[PDB]
RNA sequence: GCGAUGAUCGGCAGUCUGACAAGU
RNA sequence: UGAGUAGUGAGAAA
């Protein structure tokens, strides 16, 4: 019957989402100097960190590496070809190995929290189905959890009248 | 007087890519290619246009020779949107950034510099402006950076050197198109302080004519600066 | 046959001119005004592209020095089959260098050829299929920067704009690790609320969750490496008499994941601290000696750059981080601050009473002297020596002032 | 001392120091690198005088960067002890700034030096 | 082939001063 | 030298 776990999950999940954005932006800045254009090529921040982790040095450009980074995401966007071409031709000033060591480690952090965020998000969905299968099925696992936290407890939400729930 | 949040009315200038801000006081402004920052601490103006927030940069005539040329009423400027400009004597982005603003994203600016210490500052600013290709090289030997520079519709030289006329010839001969633009900022003292200003300017015009450049107009830059004039000419290879 | 060596940011292009003495015609301007006639007049012979930026820059430097590069030599050799040919070259020095190679080419570098090199440069995007004008500019911009850094003696270990980011990274991580620590304390507090009072350190709090997951596990687990003897036994006694409720393994797994995150941030937070300090000891060694690493970083970050701080007077450096108090005092006809951000420096802490203000003035002035050395010294030795005597002078001032 | 450039000659240095003593008497002189740095920030400096023999010379090398940006003439004098005595102080002065005043009684002499320094630059 | 398991209504805001101080 | 870190509640459709 415990539903406090859901409330913690929502209050935590949004924290990760904002937080993943905050660190990921900084990864774009640090790697942005070494070769800025990937920050434009792959707008999706979560994808960007992986390509930086794989593509540390823009100079390292091989056809096999092109296939490997092509496997990352899909070539439908064509970024795999763009990065190989654009890496050959760019103004990004090479940064030191210690600087590069920070970026990959710093990028590795953004990957971990988003990885955990996905794990925690799955646990929320599993938990909501367990505690409130009707609510979760009726609207969704994420939305139902937010409503529960707004009321302060599942017992509170059931107690509220229909109009009160609507304005909640 | 011109405080940051004072609300002003922006209108186009006679020359394309140049804007005027009205109010209790008069200001010359150029659209910011990189909104949200100042290259050298200049005042910036915010406009809400449908709503998107476009930004403008104030052009200080006392810092930029070209802007003071605008206030004096230069009849023709070759620097305009969508034109390639070779800027010689690019000490930093004080003026090059504004020139980059006028040309816009479509146009390009070839900033040429020799001194190293101003050079690195110019490099830091070209990062924010993709259209600026900084060239830290001597303008006395254009062939060193010939691979790096395509053709330019106008050539701007603010270099304060006694032999600037030779440099304008070699660069214009190499990269300026036929009937192209040539605009020069002349300082009398650097060339020859012994003789009076009007003598200095007249001889420079004579050199410009010898090198197939025809003067179109001349303008003294007072009251903003003393002993300075801007010469506007066209390059006829024929 | 007449050959034109055209140099581009992408690579070397060799053009075959139909007229052996195209450079002796006075109507080159009209004969090369449009792209179509230029293509007819000039046909590509061989094109050696720069594979990488490093190769392009080594190629670019050889051009600037007038030396014939190995790639250019190979490219010219391919045309060696044509007996009694002319090679139009833009530069005289490169023409002289190519002549010394002994190639079967009458190398010409004349003023008239400038029109040929002129008209070619109008229409390079159209002459060279496969490369757009926007792309060519990107080779232009990039190669200029790479050439620029070496000419300027740019060194990767002397960029202060690491420092402005890293300190700003450190503050954010400090904030964020706190909030997560609060969440872990609350969430794990549900299964065992007594831990927060016993162990106050957030990192040690997380490690306990990792070592023992459930209170029943507390009886056998050893917390020695995380906690001293007196602390580890109190948590064990709390575990059996606790208030928290039992949790499922599913709940346990994710809270452990947080505890894994909590400890991990601390590991990187220490790493960034060591990375930052190394950055200061290379970019501003003298200040680190005088004011320190952390306070030195905040000073540089506040101005936005090392040069910007260097140009500021010592008076502004004294009250750099106290703008709110400064301007409140100035408007209200009241006393102004005297410490600013420098208050947390070690030397200020050693001072007492009104001597703190005096040392702040003395320290701020010496900071300016050291700062102008770090920023504006072309060949600074990474020793911090000017910081050392500057530190010594303030210490003597502190001793006599305190005495 | 390569870094101190351009450096005034003996005849010029005497003429400059003649200016500094007069401005000090007329309260038209700002003494010290920090105070000289301030004058450039406000744009109230006729020209800046630096001492070439300062060790480490760099402590005044910020002013040349400031002067060139603001188009303010500048010059090095070989001796700092001489500058302090010319300033009218008991301490050596490495940097000094002449404050702008078109109503000053020594205005003509200051401009005469300023033009010569501009020629020297 | 309707409805109480709910019809209807950027500003404040401006980056301190400058030759004396301590002892017999 | 001086100098502040609380929606309503039975209609609706024809």
């Amino acid at each position: 019957k415990n539903d406090n776990h859901i409330i913690q999950a929502i209050a935590l999940l949004d924290q990760l989402d904002k937080d993943i954005n905050t660190f990921a932006m900084r990864v774009k800045e640090w790697y942005g100097w070494h070769f800025p254009e990937l920050a434009k090529l792959v707008p999706d921040n979560y994808t960007f960190a992986k390509l930086v982790l794989f593509i540390k040095d823009k100079a390292s450009l091989n056809d096999d590496s092109l296939h490997d980074l092509a496997a990352l995401l899909n070539e439908d966007s064509g970024i795999a070809q763009r990065v190989i071409d654009n890496a050959r031709i760019s103004m990004g000033q090479d940064i030191s190995e210690t600087d590069m060591e920070n970026v990959c480690v710093f990028a590795q952090r953004v990957a971990s929290l988003a990885d955990y965020r996905r794990q925690l998000y799955d646990y929320l969905c599993e938990k909501m189905h367990t505690v409130a299968p009707n609510l979760s099925e009726l609207i969704g696992e994420v939305i139902g959890a937010r409503l529960i936290s707004h009321a302060g407890s599942l017992t509170n939400l059931s107690k509220q009248a229909a109009s009160t729930v609507q304005i909640l | 007087g011109a405080r940051g949040g004072a609300k002003v009315v922006i209108e186009p200038h006679r020359h394309a890519g140049v804007y005027i801000a009205r109010g209790k006081e008069d200001l010359l402004v150029t659209k910011n290619m990189a909104p949200g920052e100042s290259v050298y601490g200049e005042k910036r103006i915010s406009v809400e246009e449908p709503p998107t927030k476009v930004e403008y940069r104030v052009w200080n005539p006392f810092r930029s020779k070209l802007a003071a040329g605008i206030m004096g009423g230069l009849d023709e400027l070759f620097i305009a949107p969508g034109k390639k400009v070779l800027y010689l004597g690019a000490a930093s982005g004080t003026s090059v950034s504004h020139v980059s603003d006028v040309v816009g994203p479509e146009g390009v600016v070839y900033a040429v510099e020799f001194s190293h210490r101003p050079g690195r500052e110019l490099i830091s600013m070209a990062k924010k402006r993709p259209n600026i290709i900084p060239i830290i090289e001597d303008a006395r030997h254009p062939q060193k950076y010939r691979m790096l520079i395509g053709m330019v519709d106008c050539v701007f030289a603010d270099v304060a050197q006694p032999d600037q006329a030779r440099i304008i010839a070699l660069n214009s001969h190499m990269f300026l198109k036929d009937q192209g633009g040539v605009v020069i900022s002349i300082k009398a003292n650097c060339i020859d302080s012994t003789v009076d200003a009007e003598t200095v300017f007249a001889r420079e015009v004579q050199k410009l004519r010898e090198e197939r450049i025809k003067p179109l107009e001349q303008l003294t830059l007072e009251p903003y600066e003393r002993d300075h004039c801007i010469v506007v000419g066209r390059y006829m290879r024929s | 046959m007449a050959y034109v060596l055209t140099e581009t940011s992408a690579g070397y292009a060799l053009l075959k001119a139909s007229d052996k003495k195209i450079y002796k015609s006075s109507s080159l301007i009209q004969d090369l005004d449009s792209s179509d006639k230029v293509l007819k007049e000039f046909k590509i012979a061989a094109f050696s592209k720069f594979n990488s930026a490093a190769n392009a820059l080594e190629e670019a430097n050889s051009i600037i020095e007038g030396k014939v590069s190995s790639q250019l030599e190979k490219l010219l050799e391919e045309i060696k089959k044509d007996k009694k040919s002319t090679l139009i070259v833009s530069e005289t020095k490169l023409a002289n260098a190519i002549n010394k190679l002994g190639l079967n080419f009458n190398v010409v570098s004349d003023a008239v050829t400038l029109d040929i090199y002129r008209a070619i440069k109008e229409y390079l995007p159209e002459l060279l299929p496969g490369m757009s004008d926007n792309d060519l500019s990107k080779m232009s911009l990039g190669l200029a920067h790479s050439i620029g850094r070496h000419k300027l003696k740019f060194s990767a270990d002397k960029v202060d704009v690491m420092i402005i980011q890293a300190i700003a990274l450190l503050d954010d991580l400090d904030k964020e690790l706190n909030t997560y620590a609060m969440r872990c304390k609350e969430w794990y507090g549900w299964h065992f609320p007594e831990l927060a009072k016993i162990v106050t350190d957030s990192v040690a709090y997380a490690r306990i969750i990792l070592t023992m997951g459930i209170r029943s596990k507390a009886s056998e687990t050893d917390l020695s490496e995380i906690l001293p003897e007196e602390i580890e036994e109190r948590v064990k006694t709390a575990a059996e008499v606790s208030m928290g409720t039992e949790i499922t393994q599913t709940d346990l797994d994710n809270i452990n994941a947080l505890a894994e995150q909590i400890v991990e941030f601390a590991a990187y937070r220490e790493q960034l601290s060591n990375y930052l300090s190394a950055r200061m000891k290379a970019i501003a060694p003298n200040l680190t000696q005088l004011v320190g690493e952390l306070v030195g970083a905040r000073l540089i970050a506040h101005s936005g750059s090392l040069i910007s701080l260097a140009k500021s007077p010592a008076s502004t450096i004294q009250i750099l981080g106290a703008e709110k108090a400064l301007f409140r005092a100035l408007k209200t006809k009241h006393d102004t601050p005297k410490y600013g951000l420098l208050y947390h420096a070690s030397l200020v802490g050693q001072a007492t009473g009104k001597n703190k203000g005096k040392i702040a003035r003395v320290l701020a002035a010496k900071a300016a002297v050291s700062l102008r050395y770090d920023a504006l010294a072309e060949d600074r030795d990474d020793s911090g020596d000017i910081g050392l005597e500057s530190r010594a002078k303030v210490e003597n001032r502190l001793s006599q002032l305190e005495g | 001392n390569p870094k101190a450039f351009p450096l005034a000659d003996a005849a010029l240095t005497q003429q400059i120091l003649d200016v500094v003593q007069q401005a000090a008497n007329l309260r038209q002189l700002k003494k010290g690198a920090n105070e000289a740095t301030k004058t450039l920030n406000r744009g109230i400096s006729e020209f800046i005088i630096m001492a070439a023999d300062c060790e480490p010379i760099e402590i005044l090398l910020h002013l040349p960067l400031l002067c060139e940006d603001k188009n303010v003439p500048y010059v090095f004098v070989p001796s700092r002890v001489a500058l302090g005595r010319a300033c009218g102080v008991s301490r050596p002065v490495i940097a000094a700034s002449i404050t702008t005043n078109d109503a000053s009684a020594i205005k003509t002499q200051i401009y005469a030096v300023k033009d010569k320094i501009e020629t020297l630059l």
